[PDB]
């Protein structure tokens, strides 16, 4: 109810979900009053949104004498609220200024879904930055979307390749409940199974289940322990915190190895408190380093100067807890009033997805750029082959779209609209006397994994055979060494002629 | 597009009262302050007073501090000038403006102008 927009004008506009807002609170949620202002995922995004455009449009190779705006809305990080603000995206269209061309966002995976089911509609397409479900990979359902970040299927196809790296052949795994832990719990299995790797039992929990539930869960893992030491979990920050508070509750800190998800990245808020409970673990990270040119135009930007963000002045009252002393929205119940000494430099953080945000917008833009080639050739500008857009169209050049990205990953869409996966792989180790925190051991880029080696644990079910391998009812991983007769020659690994007696190596 | 629409101004006898509405249209009145203009014939436009997008902060000239008060009603997308103690010299036309961005009053980025309602102010 009763939102402002961020606009920039130009001859094609994209539109854009940014959480500017919490999402509103349970009593609040019908009348979809959202929560106070976000700097990371909401502010930075937005300035991120109109700087990007800025530089496209200052670039002659991308799109020359085309103009790029925008319309920027906030999605509060809840579907109501961005169901609501795409419905004003397509107000314009339904009647039939300047239509929405695409839209980038938003954040969460079934908020994304939300907004996909109505942009679909109007062939609207949309790129998102940190939706990582697998569900959106189903382009008979979701036609129009496409992202920049690898699926939670990469996290689970990189940690099988870790697991194999190291031959951790028969592992324990966790996941927790829901989307996440499931569709990549099911992916690690699938591709673990695929690849000769067994999974002494999976479990699953919430991560708000209590220390009774995590105990139970922790004695459970305990349970196997002799042979499968390596915990895969495809788990949310809080369950492995939860683990490791069992871990603290029983003293078992330090039986186990925890493969950790992007839940659990280089996370402080997992293992604060508990670091001795799990040094040692492996997690994957997504790779994201900091633009430094984002920080270069972000932090010079002053409330009296910034005549584009109609969210930037409640943002700075509320950064530096004070009042701004005779401005246009000059908030009350501040204690104090903000001096000219302020600056965004002071306790600076750049949001993590950062890259991910202006890679999506780049993505728009070369897909934009590259319909006006095939369209308009001889042209320098739009011609009347693109008056208007057809999204069908932009569509088709989007998944043909490739560039070199803002960090120069070269930036690629598969037949799904999906993108491949560059992970870093982190190792929570004991930084010297009670000091501990992560450090980068490797890189998993589309399937290529390089571990910067030597820095063991075994987790394996049975030892390898003499001279042939048999197994119970139980899994493959899980055998018997048999030998054979004096007559008979290993065929293979596991089964087992006249005038001739098997050779010394029993080939 | 928001649209501004002055009401209230007139023939008035010195020293008297008036009370001066500005209507607006649009569901985004909340996020905008608002200011007072006047324009007398032969002058240049000056400022008259002012208020933030949520009220409770108010900024007055000193050609009319003490005798003029500017408040806004949100349920009703209104502002409201109270004019009182009319002296002659504040004959003019008021205008009525929405500003979204900008510095300390009356430093404004104003966005949307009204019509204007005339005051005569008779001695
Ligand atoms: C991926 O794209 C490149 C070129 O796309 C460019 O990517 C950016 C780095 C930037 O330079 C943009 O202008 C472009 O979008 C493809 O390389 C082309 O290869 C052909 C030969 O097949 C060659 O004739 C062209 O000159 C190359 N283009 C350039 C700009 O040098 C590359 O083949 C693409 N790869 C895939 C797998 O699609
Ligand atoms: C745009 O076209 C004009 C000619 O109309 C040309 O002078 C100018 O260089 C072009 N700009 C770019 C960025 O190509």
């Amino acid at each position: 109810e009763r939102r402002v927009v961020a606009h920039m004008p130009g001859d094609i506009i994209i539109g854009a979900l940014f959480s500017v807002h919490h999402q509103p609170t349970v009593d609040k949620v019908h009348e979809r009053k959202c929560g106070a202002v976000r700097e990371q995922y909401g502010i930075q995004r937005v300035e991120a949104m109109l700087h990007t455009l800025e530089r496209i449009n200052s670039d002659p190779t991308l799109l020359p004498n085309i103009t790029l705006g925008c319309e920027i809305r906030d999605s509060c990080w809840h579907s109501a609220v961005a169901l609501e603000q795409s419905i004003e995206f397509i107000r314009d269209s339904l009647i039939s200024k300047k239509p929405i061309v695409g839209v980038i966002g938003p954040g969460s995976s079934s908020v994304a879904i939300q907004v996909q089911n109505l942009l679909q509609l109007f062939n609207i397409p949309q790129i998102a930055y940190s939706a990582t479900s697998m569900d959106l990979s189903d382009k008979t359902l979701f036609k129009y979307f496409m992202r920049v970040v690898p699926s939670d299927a990469q996290q689970a196809r990189a940690m099988v390749d870790i697991v194999k790296r190291y031959n951790w052949t028969y592992v324990s795994a966790v996941h927790t409940e829901g989307n996440y832990g499931e569709s990549g719990m099911e992916a690690f299995k699938d591709m673990s199974a695929k690849e000769g790797i067994c999974i002494a039992h999976s479990y699953k929990i919430y991560s708000n289940a209590g220390e009774q539930s995590f105990d139970k869960l922790l004695k459970k893992l305990t349970s196997h322990l002799p042979k499968a030491r390596v915990v895969a979990c495809f788990c949310e920050g809080m369950t492995v915190r939860g683990l490791l508070m069992a871990m603290r509750r029983l003293g078992l800190a330090g039986e186990f190895l925890l493969l950790g998800s992007d839940g659990w990245a280089d996370r402080y808020d997992v293992t604060d408190g508990y670091q001795r409970e799990a040094v040692g673990g492996i997690t994957i990270k997504l790779q994201s380093p900091d633009v430094k040119w984002f920080d270069d135009y972000y932090l010079k930007l002053r409330p009296e100067t910034n005549h584009r963000n109609p969210w930037f002045q409640e943002f700075w009252q509320h950064r530096f807890q004070c009042r701004l002393e005779g401005f246009p929205q000059e908030n009350s119940k501040y204690n104090k009033t903000c001096n000219s000494s302020l600056t965004l430099k002071t306790h600076h953080v750049q949001d993590s997805k950062m890259g991910f945000v202006i890679n999506a917008i780049y993505s728009m833009a070369y897909g934009l750029h590259n319909m006006q080639m095939s369209l308009c050739p001889g042209y320098a500008g739009l011609c009347d082959a693109m008056k208007p857009i057809d999204g069908r169209k932009l569509l088709e050049s989007l998944m043909k779209t490739n560039f070199t990205g803002v960090s120069g990953d070269t930036i690629l869409f598969d037949e799904n609209g999906d993108s491949p996966g560059r992970y870093e792989i982190m190792n929570f180790k004991e930084m010297g006397k009670d000091y501990f925190d992560y450090i980068n051991v490797g890189s998993w880029d589309n399937g290529e994994l390089k571990m910067d080696d030597d820095e063991i644990i075994r987790s394996v079910c049975s030892e390898p055979c003499e001279k042939k391998v048999i197994r119970k009812g139980e899994v493959s991983c899980c055998w018997t060494c048999t030998p054979c007769k004096e007559n008979e020659y290993v065929f293979d690994e596991y089964t087992c002629q006249l005038g001739s007696w098997p050779t010394d190596d029993l080939t | 597009q928001v649209q501004l629409v002055e009401s209230g101004g007139g023939l008035v006898q010195a020293g008297g009262s008036l009370r001066l509405s500005c209507a607006a249209s649009g569901r985004t009145f909340t996020s905008y302050a608002m200011g007072w203009f006047r324009q007398a014939p032969g002058k240049e436009r000056e400022s008259v007073a002012a208020i933030s997008s949520s009220g409770g902060s108010t900024h007055y000239a000193d050609s009319v501090k003490g005798r003029f008060t500017i408040s806004r009603d949100n349920s009703k997308n209104t502002v409201y000038l109270q004019m009182n103690s009319l002296k002659p010299e504040d004959t003019a036309v008021y205008y009525c403006a929405a500003a979204m961005y900008g510095s300390r009053w009356p430093d404004w980025e104003y966005d949307y102008w009204g019509q204007g309602t005339q005051v005569t102010v008779s001695s």
